[PDB]
């Protein structure tokens, strides 16, 4: 899942 | 119908790009009442400030969203800017340039019946830089958003200088006791850092045991490019304690910057800063949306070292690899070397980071095992390359091996980079040829230059509202993103119609910050005085105590004869010194205490003021910069790298009165010496008057007015209830002045009185700042950081407006 | 056009009053991604929470503005409730309730395709409460906005109760790492405490100085009447330190309730408490709209004293009144008694706080001053009255003087407040006749009796809305501002259909809660077992181990003829034992052992289940008591004052189990004894055993059964590998059990015996319940407040719907 | 002024  | 599409509902497709007036009422109104739990009927200004900057971050915000959802889509390598500080200013306004709200906001809140310029007032700079180094980071985390890059800014998150009896007098910087709207606490993104402890050797890898615990929770503050919709962060790390007396050794790792354990306290500050965000990075990259994971970390991830303070991130991405990821040491290596790259700031070989290995063994055991193993790799190759050279060995060596030997913090951070440079010309050639002459000479292209820069936005279009409106109208608005725009101005090197509507700007500019010093500092400010000012961080090397000199001798002039036709005089210093600086606390005093005098006498009346700029800071210079005439930047020669603020008043419209060194010399070079006040000893002057050894004698008495002011100084004229204070001064000026104030009291005093020559004809000045001003677009930060784009981290500059609908 | 009525544009008149669907999902938007800077790819479930909370919060804010608004307006009498702790639960829920949001948040949350539940479950219980104390506060609070009095609730702002190998094991309760979206801190508000240092005494009032001082941060959350708009407020002081290892000390006193320098860290607990909020009132009241402004103080502020813990509000209200507005000593006096009111929990008179004067004068020495003033004054005017009765003196003496003389906290709160009540009938008897025996003979009239009470909104509408669904359609909807309404249900004593439905309810909350068992302690749950819960906290006095007897007792019935009809139960007992009490830890291990037992065999299947509830609080209480049929009300007699849980199992379908004291008393009255399962000894049949002498021998060898058990725990049966382990209960059991067990170990065993006998009659039972939930109106905490307003604040409830439009 |  995408890490900002 | 509708299935989890319906989360598809959670959007921001209505609550995005409707920048209207109703709709800032509508928020200002939501957020005052909401986020504040106040009411028109209980609200200070303060309340009001903060409803206003929620109600601008909600915007910037939306950009944010957008512009992460862009990068993670578009998966661009990334930019990770490691600085223990960031001097970042003040928010709102900027970010009302930047997203261009400030004339919606303006009437929005005019609505209101508030005044916008007293919120904005309200503001206090947010404590995260104490020097040139923070406000240079800053200035490349803005050119980074604006051009396009998927920057991110890592560094700490933590000093009110006041004067009092003519003495500085160090006071508390509360900048959160009421909040940071600003930034964003992700307590979910926690991370652990160990210190201490000790290392267990297995077969399954090395371990380390038995650590102290710190936790690293991330603060969010957005950083906004111009107009692009493009939106940046800076992650700042404040440290907390897990769950006897040592609950506060971690705070203590976070609650001042530039701090025995004080030395010690300062590594764990910079290990902390180190860990936290390489793990952080290897957590972004390892969610990525795209044999080993590993293999292309060095073309999705670039670290920029800012001076040696981060310097354990090499040995620290080392340990994650080998011992967390379970790579070999050589194939982490070879992802190591290519990450990183080392900017260096200081001409100093003096000065350079030296930990003891006692020191780096007893807190980071496994870090120092590291750094042996980088070590002996290092001069292997060496012994290769050099095998009788015992000395080109001991010399490269991280490690200074002696009394009880120490690591080299700067050789370090050159052997694991794959790029090291400096910050202008003939710094970065010094870097090269000489401080590191070994390491150049063997992998030669790996050094290089990247001359400081500043940015336009900060520096212009906010602080010089006036200045850009009119640039604007004679050569566009495209010297906004490019500053070599402004050369089309020579242009008007004739019109002298623009030369005055340029002195305009100047005089208004002029005149608001004199209502400043007065309400502020409360002595009559002439308006048409000639504003000269001088505000560096105060120390020796610095001088000011040369202007002072320069302050006092005009005040001889005024005495000796007063009628004699002398230009009007504005003269301003400002600036902190370290609160365990001697001497500079007594500069301090001694500026204070003649302003007292010049001042008072009413010979001397509209004719010349002093003034100490107290609490010199981002928004101050924000204030003094635009309504500044003449520049001091006059430090002794061959002690400069750069000089951010010489380029501030140069893009500004003052003039420069300085030496030739730091940033002066490129200022030269682009202007031309000629709309350059150069003077003094140039570095080679000062390269003999060392042999021929230096003292004072001479200078005193051959030169009249020096012995003028020199005694008046010490015969307790400007100190008559203490003639005898700064007796103290002239010990140190005498015997010990390692800067040479005297050598060079010639060349200056002489140089000002050109000064006042050129101002005595309007004419003259302007058409020569115009010329100053039209060769300042190569010091945009804008165009250092396409350099490097280009040559240091390979990753291109774009300018894609991000959609706010999509 | 348009002036300073620009400001007036600075409202809520366009953001409160539209509770729709679309602008719900709009909010939630905007707080997803603004206020909590996240998206829907990114967010995890407590980001959801959150979002959805915040939304709410917005709503909740709009009508305490206009509260607020309303008050200083009507410049209302105040009341303040002043408590050390109080115990809130969760927020969501009960805001959806009591604004009427429910249903638009359910469908608002469905669109955006997330499960409501699973965000309701994310909450953490806000631990500011740790018994019956805090939960009276929380239920008073709630009353008093749904009341429409100007209330406030003033306390401190501070536990996991885990089990592992069948014992308690404590564990830390971070309530706050993700924040409290509830709460607004008031940093704007802050406030110094002093403690100890020395009084100086001048002819211009006493003054103290030298002292240590400690901030107080309040931090406020609203507090929402049920569908009245009217929102009241609950401000919680934090503590923070000014600017060496002293710096944590202030720390100290805010971050654990119940905490040598054990006692004395409480003190500065219980001070920091009452001084900040004294101040905060005179501020308030300074500020009202509304000789001497003071004249009319106790007209417009009330505070009460929720027992000993804020007793220091008396001098420290006339230390600020006398060395501070400086009026007389004689004029603060009647100020102060007619602003204060004292509430006494204890039933004790061994439980009172005392502290000792050497203590009080270290750290309060203006205080103990004050204080002494008090008594001489007091016992002055005693002297007066009786002469010659030198002990009622020393009795009624405010100071205990002997070893190391001690101060009265409970006699000063009764000389310094205007009235003193109780919270039961026979207690409040007792506090009058007995305990303050000489107190109540001289101003006979100060003491009354305020019965505890319960509110119905937490407790019946929003944890048991089966139930009110049921009861809204045979009595209408008026019985939540009037539970006395309730009466009406027996108008279906007959009813065999109501019944049905109301059994059926049981059922379902009773067939939710199962699959909460199983999925938590997994254990396969007899839905149609009774469920028979006892959750108080596990103390000796409370019994339980009681029922544990009864637990093992039933576990033999169905092992010496295991085919004989018994009727399913599954039991249980939820609590916390003090991390120092050591009996009730092994109380803890005991019923774990045995449930193990009683639960792998077999033999015993789906017919008696044991289960010990962990970690039982406001939440917890809102899950089971719904499911509950019987309810465990069993400690001795002359031990419970009153008794909040007592009622809440009446209130919701749960029948009775206990003896005649507490709760049960009153509970016996509205409903009849026939309708309550009482036995065991009344309070006089204790009041003769303890002559005679108590020895469990008797007891033990007589009551066959009894053998069993006693011996199968002694004899290791429950703890094989430990058979010797419980070795400690028994020694104080038979030698020093100070609550005679066994005594009761009979009337109780056997009285379960008809309880068995009722549940096998549905009929018998559900005509019985009814006749429990229509007799339970009494008990709400609305007609405890309508009662204190009355007779004690001397302030009016009213049923004014706030306007949100104005 | 008003305090809440
Ligand atoms: C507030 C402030 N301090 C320092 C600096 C820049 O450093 P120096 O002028 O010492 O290079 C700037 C630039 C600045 O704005
Ligand atoms: C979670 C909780 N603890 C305690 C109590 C009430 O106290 P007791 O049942 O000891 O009077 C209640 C009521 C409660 O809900």
């Amino acid at each position: 899942g995408p890490y900002y | 119908l509708t299935d989890q599409e319906k989360r598809r509902q959670i959007s921001i497709r209505g609550i995005v790009g409707v920048e209207n007036v109703a709709e800032l009422k509508k928020s200002f109104n939501r957020h005052l009442h909401f986020t504040l739990v106040k009411d028109r009927n209980v609200a200070t200004t303060r309340d009001y400030y903060f409803a206003l900057a929620h109600t601008v971050r909600d915007h910037l915000v939306g950009r944010w969203i957008r512009t992460q959802q862009h990068y993670y889509d578009k998966c661009p390598k990334r930019v990770y800017y490691l600085s223990l500080e960031f001097y970042m200013g003040r928010t709102l306004q900027n970010t009302m340039i930047n997203l261009g709200l400030q004339n919606a906001c303006d009437e929005a809140i005019y609505q209101l019946g508030l005044d916008i310029e007293e919120l904005e007032e309200i503001e206090e700079d947010a404590g995260l830089g104490n020097g040139g180094l923070g406000r240079l980071a800053a200035c490349f985390l803005d050119s980074m958003a604006t051009l396009g890059l998927a920057a991110y800014g890592y560094g700490i998150r933590y000093f009110n200088q006041k004067i009092r009896d003519g003495w500085q007098v160090e006071e508390a910087d509360d900048w959160l006791r009421y909040g940071n709207p600003w930034e964003k606490s992700r307590p979910e993104f926690m991370l652990p850092v160990h210190f201490y402890g000790k290392v267990e050797h297995t077969n399954t890898g090395t371990k380390w045991i038995d650590t102290q615990v710190v936790l690293a929770l991330p603060y969010d503050t957005p950083v906004p490019g111009y107009m692009n919709n493009t939106v940046n962060t800076m992650r700042l790390w404040s440290a907390r304690a897990p769950n006897v007396l040592d609950r506060n050794l971690a705070e203590n790792i976070s609650r001042v910057l530039y701090p025995f354990e004080g030395k010690e306290l300062r590594l764990k500050q910079e290990y902390f800063v180190v860990a936290a965000t390489l793990q952080d990075i290897i957590r972004r990259f390892k969610a990525s949306k795209f044999g080993t994971v590993f293999d292309a970390f060095p073309d999705q991830v670039a670290i920029q070292l800012n001076d040696t303070h981060p310097a354990l991130a090499i040995p620290e991405l080392m340990r994650i690899f080998v011992d967390i990821e379970k790579l070999p040491w050589s194939k982490a290596w070879e992802l190591t070397q290519k990450t990183f790259a080392y900017t260096n700031h200081t001409v100093l070989p003096e000065a350079l980071e030296r930990w003891p290995v006692d020191l780096v063994e007893k807190l980071l055991p496994r870090h120092l095992e590291i750094i042996y193993e980088i070590n002996q790799k290092h001069l292997d190759r060496i012994v290769a390359l050099f095998p009788k050279d015992v000395d080109r060995l001991r010399r490269m060596s991280l490690i200074e091996e002696e009394g009880s030997k120490r690591i080299n913090m700067a050789h370090l951070c050159i052997v694991g980079s794959h790029a090291v440079n400096g910050v202008a010309k003939i710094h970065s050639d010094i870097v090269k040829t000489k401080v590191f002459k070994d390491f150049s000479e063997l992998e030669p292209d790996k050094f290089q230059n990247k001359t400081n820069g500043i940015t336009p936005r900060r520096w212009l279009l906010l602080c010089n509202p006036g200045l850009a409106e009119l640039i604007a109208e004679k050569i566009g608005e495209d010297y906004v993103k490019d500053l070599s725009q402004l050369t089309k101005l020579h242009s008007f090197l004739g019109d002298d119609v623009f030369l005055r509507e340029l002195a305009k700007v100047k005089q208004e500019n002029k005149l608001k910050f004199s209502q400043f010093l007065e309400t502020e500092y409360k002595v009559k400010i002439n308006p048409s005085s000639m504003f000269d000012v001088q505000v560096k961080r105060i120390h020796e090397y610095k001088r000011q105590l040369l202007n002072c000199l320069h302050v006092i001798t005009m005040y001889n002039r005024i005495k000796k004869d007063p009628k004699k036709l002398f230009v009007p005089r504005t003269v301003i210093i400002g600036g902190k010194a370290a609160p365990g600086y001697h001497m500079a606390k007594m500069i301090i005093k001694l500026i204070t205490s003649v302003a007292d005098v010049v001042n008072n006498d009413p010979m001397v009346g509209s004719k010349l003021k002093v003034i100490f700029l107290e609490n010199y800071r981002v928004s101050l210079a924000e204030k003094v910069i635009p309504a500044t005439d003449l520049s001091e930047q006059i430090s002794t020669a061959g002690t400069e790298a750069s000089g951010t603020g010489n380029m501030k008043f140069m893009l500004n419209g003052a003039l420069t009165i300085g030496t030739m060194d730091g940033a002066n010399v490129e200022m030269a070079e682009e202007a031309g010496e000629e709309n350059l006040f150069i003077f003094g000893m140039r570095i080679d002057d000062v390269a003999a008057l060392d042999k021929k050894g230096y003292e004072a004698k001479e200078y005193y008495e051959a030169l009249p007015e020096l012995k003028l002011v020199i005694d008046q100084i010490d015969n307790g004229f400007f100190s008559p209830k203490q003639p005898d204070l700064f007796k103290d001064i002239i010990n140190m000026l005498f015997y010990h002045d390692r800067f040479k104030v005297f050598a060079d009291y010639e060349a200056y005093v002489k140089c000002q009185d050109k000064v006042s020559q050129l101002y005595m004809n309007p004419k003259a000045w302007n058409t020569m700042v115009l010329k100053n001003i039209a060769a300042s677009g190569k010091f945009s930060s804008d165009r250092t950081i396409k350099e490097y784009a280009q040559n240091i981290w390979n990753v291109e500059p774009s300018d894609l407006k991000i959609s706010l609908s999509n």
